[PDB]
């Protein structure tokens, strides 16, 4: 019988800093177990200064990603030019995937970028649209390798300050974007060690009120 | 169905500088029931130590049963089990229930005696042997597990920093499960001297 | 068990007469060759229904073309089967050997498996009893025979066919399409299955 | 299911067993014992499939009898316990396994305490202050997680247990007929017979 | 795991924040809430997306009620919508166990249990979710009508922490609402990673439990 | 997993890769799949690892009480005949594939055993999820009359075929040499081509920062 | 729903310094029957693109027909259909990718899986893979079927990254090309020995090569 | 399943319906009234499906009360009867059928006799002396063919349904939390408040 | 693709040299025509598991035959296939013909199908690719050919049946049984694909 979806695998990780945020993903993609491309980007500017990824099923991701960036079109068009905040972005994507309710698209979806007060954002998607704002979020193949660590090393969780007899939790004081860039490399090393999904390369969009930068890495290719 | 789903639990064990970890959750579970907040999967025999992960009436059985064989193997040796040996004894007493599986994923941890070296293995339900020098993971969160051990583990930590670690690696791991948790206990290994320490965590 | 040969003086198209139910025979003395126009024919394998209810189709087809455009090339009669059996394969249990004579192109052969794909050869063979003479007629066919070197051919592939094949039997029928017009041929057991 | 709980108190274990056995569409009887002395000083309340229930509960039984008159000594509750659930852990591989749930209530003259032990047909063995088998449980432990404390003494433990037998009246979908009631202690085992 | 029940001093609502796929914990950090409007709460158990998406259009239908009759909805009509919605969706495999819990001058306090299945009731205690049966265990053994607003809060507080103790799949953090005459007031979010070892030494429950 | 036998004009080669599986997870990044069933013939196996790694231990120590019982040194028809019999007597319940090469007093050899208990011969074999990959490299660099030194190479680019291509594959190259004059060598990691890269940042944690209830010395001792 | 019946096997592709190259056998496989042994599985559109397509024949002339419409379509009202507004690889590409997706979106696929190499109007080699589900990618190399398992790996060695496409020549790249046909004969069970290529070079432009087959086999190690 | 009695005596209609309401392993509510009043002198008791049991009543209720404004007239139990098997005999054939059965009690005041229809979710439809639907019917007809007769008083009708509802409190295994009593007679419908110790 | 033909001076046995796991080519270039005895041997088509086993107990049972009676018969080598053929369907998936010669009787050919029955016929045919060959086969077989006439009749069948079989493939293997003794033979692709 013919099956509809299938898992190309891949991994992201979303992470909010005070007046930025950055969404990264590896830049391979897989079948069973084959290698389609070491470099076939996953993350995108989809412009207003949001950027986008749709991990999972390739096809269902582009197809949402596509439709997303025509859903920021036709909002310039129906609205003269207004810029569409972060939080209005999320909800026009929970009917986007809502739409498919009895024929979902198998994507796990994170958006980022400021809202209206500055301040990096960003959002995640179940794949029929269950969506909720957070400090930070990783999807995919390593998700459960990854959100662990982010926990502990990005909202300090099971960390208490030395000698106070685990009473004072430690402080939520926050990252800069030199040292949020450190925990998704390692993050991303971490999983490509651990997944066999992971690798190849890491594609990282950074979000400033300036806009979208983008770096990249070598990941191992095994 | 699936019986290492059933009760959850999960056990680490990490090397150090001479020294070596080995820690578990306290939870004992009926699916979404959580029935006992004391049910500890880490036991030993001389100076060696196993931990065991999945359905725990495999994980009591097994017990009772390397207690047994190593109690025998000290009267006529005339000496405690070494990790390489008790490591070898666990590996074939599951492969004879090949047919017929207990449903675990033990894990071994000791100091050899004589040499001094710092040993760890882990073991699938039919008995293959996975020999890493760096960590060693099982249970439900053993994904999680996995990617605490890999970011945070870094070699030749004395027994007080490699304390915080394997700590760290547990409880991060067993929050983002719903089948472990409830409590923690770690045991940290020297040649001398052993110190276990119960763990302050969430308690849902 | 059905084929269809290009040779010098045109094309020949040949069958067994067996329609089968299981492994009782309804009728031992069917015709397979159906007419699609004067020099067109098509050889029937499968589903009697899904076969008999597409060839109507065709016919049809081929009498409204000749009405308003006058005779339709074989490679057309090919589309149109082609075109049925691509868009209901779904439903469809057929496979048809189309067999066309023309003064321009001469002798034309196309064959339409089960898919709805279309494939013009020097010759085809199709149904049950075919998997049995792959090797026969790949050894044994030459480009421009004769019409008695081709009908030898036909007689004696089909004869092989009915021996191995229990889905296949009786008469063997050919049809020849040349200049000439539509010549009928039958073979009755004794005289091929002594060959 | 059938209601199976059990609670230890400062110097004794109490065990409640729903009084119903049903039978499709029909309850048969309204006053059935779910419960077998092992012992002087240990009792086994036991719920699951029909026949297995108290097959299970007489050979148990039987075999601890047997050690009684060959030793003319009480095996400790630790060890009864220990011996059930190496019954059910064989049984659990075996061509068809005893579907048996079961609480051991003992009190342990040896060491002047009182001992609850919960196992299910597995042989999942585990020591508790308080313990329950099927859908009790999901009320009850959260219950008990509220009211329990471990210097209660029996009659404090008995108001405890009219807590939870009415939680389950209210709230469950079965009528069970309401519940025997047994004291575990150092003078043996009695039965509360005004519970109604 | 969420509850409301009614009282002398109105109505309260609490709700863990645990958002699970399966054995994997998904977030401990989620609103089970829907705000209405300053009279009307909503509660979410069940598929993330049906709640979500239904009780936010719901928000939208009860917004359009307002501006047509000039009107605050009523509680019957509001929980009538969503449950004649859902009963359309019957078979399709909609997940969604909510209470609709809200004041009107007309009705008093109300509290409507709707439910995927289509099933609509009024009642004064209702406990959804994987962890119902936790809560019910605390609540029923607690309940009185002349509970002080303070006691109830706690009770409410109480009673999905015991859920989220023993059901693996609840917890997180205690979300509380008190609902009058004024309307709604949230009495704010606690972590069970603190709730719990506060609660066990000041109550000196949860004896099971090493600490 | 990727493993390869090569035949040369004096011997026998194997080589496997160092990746060991749990589904997508990679437990071992480095185990070695070279297992001796007497000094000069060697195994490598894919399929079950308890399975292959029992049948290897079993078949070693009725090879070694076989050789003592005749002297003679074990041949590799022996271990041949013995797998073969064994795999096929539980038809194919015991997920066992071998590739044994080895030397004795008859000359040098390389067989392939599946878990049904068909066997293979050849001049070069492979075998595992990487099977394919190595098996095309084999096929477009093969020649007769191989030295020693083109023989490593050969079986060794065939690894990285799958090392690279396969994802059920990766890490380092294991080698064991088997020459008819001298003694089987055995080149643990032969090629470390996929060592980790140094971390960003080091997260050793300030001590003290993890909450303790309970603390208590355990006896080991009497 | 339905079940390929007439079946074509791998398609092989890669990029080199000018152009690319791409090549599939002219085999039409019915289950194990190697039936019909006159099969094109590349199809040229226009002078800069060619698409080549592995699995069900009927379904590859469907694809056939709606890209011979796509260059009479394109011609209609456009002086410049052969110049500045020919059809490129991107866009015919494109379509393909948009039709594959829908088909599979209303559980009717064509059980394809296509490669689209050629040169871009501004010089720029394309490459793309799209298949019955609408997934799609890029490499420096790309295969179907079998040949993702053993074409890749031995292509991959002369273009593992993007920085060595300006490295490679025609001559190194048809070579290797030529090479992994052979390897797909020896190995897989449904492949034949004639095949064809084509070259889309930026210079020399479309070159298309027919009733190719695998010469210089090793067989003669069998006696022993 | 649910507990739906009636029981036609001399001059009324008796209509007895279980309170508890139970998804699973919880009883949510311990209080329901399982019927709705149709007209002044015809009551419909339901019991079947979650969702389907209420939306049927609340649709059927909503058609007879517009009838009974557009004709200023009460249709007789009879008319309402045959209206509702009908509707459940469509039901049966459409794409997802109401799983619902009901008894329909009612005072007919043309004939001044009154009435018991009870009829299943396929339409299936009968005048009884005495009815019932689920399991209860099991225990009640038995009990019911000794201890009735038809020149009964409203008074003994109630003792007869008291010595049923016991008899299902004593052998069937689920609590349906005991009956809501409701009278349909010459003079409408009430409800007899103390059947929690009569 | 496996058959043995019986001639003049003796009996001819040929295969070709596939083994495939589903369409991958596990080796292209494997002898599948195992010797029971000196002029004894069978050829093997099925599970390569299941096929081995059974050749190698055969094999057991008859170097045990002739250390007590002899040199054993092709027939008793056929009777001991079948024995185990019969003795086991329910898990055996192999299909054996079995070509020996003695001085009494010349050359002999058995063949024991799936159902672990005995045929013994001038010719057999047997595996995948046998089907496209029986017509072939049937028109081209005579009795009392030469050595030569046998190899190439082998030759040309073969040839086809892996021209058309795509579970068949590599080297045309034959072993040729005479009063002389064993001849191996050996067929690549470049000679007899342009037949
Ligand atoms: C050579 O290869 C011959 N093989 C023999 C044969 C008989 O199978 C057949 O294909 C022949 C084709 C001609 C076509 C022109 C009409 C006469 C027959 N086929 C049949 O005779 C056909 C067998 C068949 C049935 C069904 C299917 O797929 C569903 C395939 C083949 N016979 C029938 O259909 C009989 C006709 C009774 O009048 N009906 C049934 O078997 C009833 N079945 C219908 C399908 O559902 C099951 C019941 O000739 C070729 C050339
Ligand atoms: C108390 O009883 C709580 N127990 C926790 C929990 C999680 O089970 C739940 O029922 C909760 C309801 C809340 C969650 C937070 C948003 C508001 C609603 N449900 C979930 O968290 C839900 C579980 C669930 C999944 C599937 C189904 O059947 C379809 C029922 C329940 N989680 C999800 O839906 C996850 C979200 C994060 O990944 N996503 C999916 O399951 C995605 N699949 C959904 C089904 O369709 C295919 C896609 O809270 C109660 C109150
Ligand atoms: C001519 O007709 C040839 N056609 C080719 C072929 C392959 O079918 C075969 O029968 C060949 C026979 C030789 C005999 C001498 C020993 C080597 C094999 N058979 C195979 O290659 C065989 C295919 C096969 C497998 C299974 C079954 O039924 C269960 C029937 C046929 N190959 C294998 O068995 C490979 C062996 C790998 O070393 N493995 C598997 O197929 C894997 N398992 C098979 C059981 O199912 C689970 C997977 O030659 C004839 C003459
Ligand atoms: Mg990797
Ligand atoms: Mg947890
Ligand atoms: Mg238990
Ligand atoms: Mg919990
Ligand atoms: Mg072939």
């Amino acid at each position: 019988q013919f099956n509809p979806y299938g898992d190309n695998g891949g991994t992201i990780l979303g992470i909010a800093g005070e007046d930025f945020a950055v969404l990264a993903g590896d830049t391979r993609n897989i079948t069973d177990y084959s290698i389609n491309s070491r470099y076939e980007p996953k993350v995108f500017d989809c412009g207003d200064n949001i950027v986008m990824s749709a991990n999972g099923f390739a096809a269902d991701g582009d197809a949402l990603v596509k439709r997303f960036k025509n859903s920021v079109k036709w909002y310039h068009f129906d609205h003269n030019d207004k810029k569409l905040s972060i939080n209005s972005a999320a909800r026009n994507i929970q009917h986007l995937l809502y739409g498919k309710r009895f024929f979902p698209y198998y994507v796990h979806t994170i958006i980022a970028g400021l809202d209206e007060d500055g301040k990096g954002a960003v959002y995640s998607f179940d794949p029929v649209g269950s969506y909720e704002r957070e400090q930070c979020r990783a999807g995919g193949a390593a998700a459960s390798l990854i959100m662990p660590f982010l926990d502990n090393q990005v909202n300090f969780k099971n960390q208490y300050e030395p000698g106070t007899n685990g009473k004072v939790k430690k402080p939520l004081k926050y990252l800069s974007v030199e040292e949020v860039i450190k925990l998704v490399r390692d993050s991303f090393t971490s999983a490509t060690e651990r997944h066999i999904q992971v690798g190849d390369g890491l594609e990282i969009l950074i979000v400033t009120k300036d806009g979208v930068r983008k770096e990249f890495y070598e990941l191992k290719r095994d | 169905s699936d019986p290492s789903s059933i009760n959850g639990g999960i056990v680490v064990a990490m090397t150090g500088k001479d020294c070596v970890a080995i820690a578990c959750d306290l939870r004992l579970g009926s699916q979404s029931l959580g029935v006992s907040n004391k049910f500890e999967k880490i036991f030993h025999y001389g100076h060696v130590f196993l931990g065991i992960t999945g359905l725990a009436t495999d994980v009591t059985t097994l017990n009772e049963m390397f207690r047994y064989k190593t109690n025998l193997y000290k009267l006529k040796e005339e000496r405690a089990i070494e990790p390489e040996t008790f490591t070898q004894l666990v590996s074939s007493s599951l492969y004879e229930r090949r047919f017929g599986p207990y449903f675990v994923g033990p894990v071994v941890a000791g100091i050899n005696s004589k040499s001094g070296k710092p040993f760890i293995a882990g073991f699938d339900l039919i008995g293959c042997i996975d020999e890493a020098k760096d960590f060693i993971v099982s249970g439900t969160a053993s994904d999680q597990l996995f990617g605490m051990c890999e970011s945070l583990y870094e070699p030749n930590l004395e027994p007080e920093d490699l304390f915080e670690t394997i700590s760290q690696a547990l409880l991060n791991a067993a929050d983002r499960d719903a089948l472990s948790g409830w409590g923690a206990v770690v045991y940290i290994i020297k040649k001398d001297e052993v110190v276990k320490r119960y763990l302050k965590m969430r308690q849902d | 068990t059905i084929m269809a040969v290009e040779f010098d003086g045109g094309v020949v198209m040949g069958s067994d007469s067996r329609v089968s139910a299981g492994e009782a025979v309804v009728n031992r003395v069917f015709d397979k060759l159906s007419p699609l126009h004067e020099r067109i024919y098509c050889a029937l394998s499968g589903s009697a229904a899904d076969t008999q209810a597409i060839a109507d189709i065709v016919q049809y087809h081929l009498e409204l073309y000749t009405s308003q455009y006058g005779t339709p090339s074989t490679e057309t009669a090919a589309s149109v089967f082609k075109e049925l059996c691509y868009e209901n394969k779904d439903n469809l249990t057929a496979g048809i050997i189309v067999a066309g004579y023309d003064d321009k192109n001469k002798g034309e052969v196309y064959t339409i498996p089960l898919g709805g794909s279309v494939h013009k050869l020097p010759y085809a063979i199709a149904g049950s009893g075919s998997t049995f003479i792959y090797g026969y007629c790949d050894k044994n066919f030459r480009e421009n025979m004769s019409k008695e070197e081709t009908v030898d051919f036909i007689k004696h592939s089909l004869s092989q066919a009915i021996k191995w094949d229990g889905s296949s039997g009786g008469v063997i029928r050919m049809v020849v399409l040349t200049a000439a017009g539509v010549e009928r041929l039958i073979f009755y057991p004794d005289e091929y299955e002594q060959l | 299911m059938d209601i199976i709980l059990g609670i230890r108190v400062q110097d004794s274990v109490i065990l409640a067993s729903s009084k119903a056995v049903t039978r499709g569409i029909s309850v048969l009887k309204d006053s059935d014992d779910k419960t077998r002395q092992l012992s002087p000083h240990t009792l086994m309340s036991f719920a699951g499939e029909a026949g297995d229930t108290v097959q299970f509960a007489e050979y148990i039984q039987a075999n601890i009898q047997l050690y009684s008159i060959r030793e003319d000594y009480e095996l400790s509750p630790q060890a009864v316990s220990s011996f059930v659930r190496q019954e059910l852990a064989k049984s659990i591989r075996s061509r068809r396994p005893y579907q048996v749930n079961v609480l051991i209530g003992g009190y342990d003259k040896k060491k002047n305490k009182p001992e609850l032990y919960q196992i299910d047909y597995l042989g999942t063995k585990v020591e508790l202050p308080y313990g329950a088998h099927g859908y009790s449980g999901f009320y009850t432990f959260s219950l008990l997680d509220h009211h329990y404390r471990p210097d209660m003494t029996t009659e404090e433990g008995l108001d405890l247990l009219k807590l939870c037998v009415q939680e389950l009246e209210k709230r469950m979908p079965m009528d069970f007929k309401g519940v025997i009631v047994k004291i575990v202690d150092k003078d043996g085992i009695r039965q509360v017979d005004d519970f109604q | 795991t969420t509850l409301a029940f009614r009282f002398q001093g109105g109505i309260i609502v609490a709700v863990d924040s645990r958002a699970t796929a399966g054995n994997w914990v998904a977030s401990q950090t989620v609103k089970k809430v829907i705000e209405i409007n300053p009279f009307l709460l909503g509660t979410m158990a069940g598929g993330a997306a049906d709640c979500q998406f239904w009780e936010t259009w719901l928000g939208s239908q009860c917004r359009l009620h307002e501006l047509r009759e000039k009107e605050r909805i009523s509680v019957a009509a509001a929980s009538k919508i969503l449950s004649n919605l859902v009963y359309q969706y019957k078979g399709a495999g909609l997940s969604m166990g909510t209470m609709i819990c809200g004041y009107t001058r007309k009705e008093g306090p109300t509290i409507y249990y709707v439910d995927s299945d289509g099933t609509r009731l009024k009642g004064d205690i209702f406990c959804v979710g994987s962890g119902q049966t936790f809560a019910y265990g605390v609540l029923d053994s607690n309940y009185k009508w002349d509970l002080s607003v303070e006691d109830a809060l706690y009770l409410g507080k109480r009673s999905i922490l015991a859920a989220a103790h023993r059901d693996a799949y609840s917890g997180g953090s205690v979300n509380l609402y008190h609902v009058t005459e004024d309307g709604w007031i949230y009495h704010g979010n606690h972590d069970v990673g603190e709730l719990f070892w506060k609660v066990k030494e000041e109550e000196g429950s949860f004896n099971n439990v090493i600490g | 997993t990727t493993i390869v036998g090569v035949k040369f004009n004096n011997g026998v080669v194997i080589a496997a890769d160092t990746r060991s599986t749990q589904g997508p997870i990679v437990a071992d990044k480095n185990c070695a799949k070279l297992h001796r069933i007497s000094p000069k013939i060697w195994c490598a196996g894919a399929g079950t690892a308890a399975d292959t790694e029992a049948v290897t231990q079993l078949i070693g120590s009725n090879i070694e009480l076989h050789s003592l019982y005749t002297s003679r040194e074990p041949r590799v028809v022996s271990a041949l005949q013995m797998l073969k019999q064994h795999l096929f007597k539980y038809q194919g319940h015991i997920g066992a594939y071998l590739i044994v090469a080895g030397v004795d007093p008859t000359g040098s050899h390389l067989f392939s055993i599946h878990a049904h208990g068909s066997t293979d011969v050849g001049y070069y074999l492979s075998l595992g999820s990487g099977s394919l990959a190595a098996m095309a490299v084999l096929e477009s660099h093969w020649k007769q009359d191989l030295t020693k030194e083109e023989a490593i190479k050969l079986a060794s680019d065939a690894i990285q075929a799958g090392i690279w291509n396969d994802l059920g594959s990766g890490s380092n190259v294991d080698v064991c040499v088997m020459e008819i004059g001298k003694d089987a060598e055995y080149l643990r990691n032969y090629l470390t081509p996929n060592v980790r890269e140094e971390k960003q940042k080091s997260y050793k944690f300030p001590r003290g920062t993890t909450a303790v209830l309970k603390e208590s010395i355990v006896n080991i001792c009497d | 729903t339905q079940q390929p019946i007439v079946t074509g096997t791998s398609v092989i592709s890669m990029k080199y310094d000018n152009g690319v190259i791409i090549a599939a056998d002219n085999l039409g496989s019915y289950g194990s029957l190697l039936r019909f042994n006159g099969v094109e599985r590349l199809i040229p559109v226009g002078d800069n693109t060619v698409v080549g397509i592995s699995g069900d024949i009927s379904d590859m002339q469907h694809i056939e027909r709606l890209l011979k419409d796509l260059v009479t379509e394109n011609a209609y009202d456009n002086p410049l259909a052969d110049a500045e507004e020919a059809l490129e690889p991107s866009y015919i590409f494109e379509y393909l990718a948009t039709v594959m997706y829908q088909r599979r979106s209303k559980m009717n696929p064509l059980w394809n899986a296509i490669i689209v190499a050629g040169v871009q109007s501004n010089g720029d080699q394309f490459l793309r893979y799209v298949n019955l589900l609408g997934v799609t990618y890029s490499s420096p190399t790309l295969a179907t079927g079998f040949g993702a398992h053993m074409a890749n790996p031995l292509l991959r060695k002369v273009v593992d990254r993007e920085s060595d496409i300006p490295k490679t020549t025609v001559q190194v790249a048809e070579e290797a090309i030529v090479n992994a046909m052979r390897v797909l004969y020896y190995r897989d069970a449904r492949s034949s020995r004639n095949f064809s290529l084509a070259i889309i070079d930026k210079n020399t432009g479309l070159t298309f090569k027919k009733n190719l087959q695998v010469e210089n086999m090793k067989w003669d190690f069998a006696k022993d």
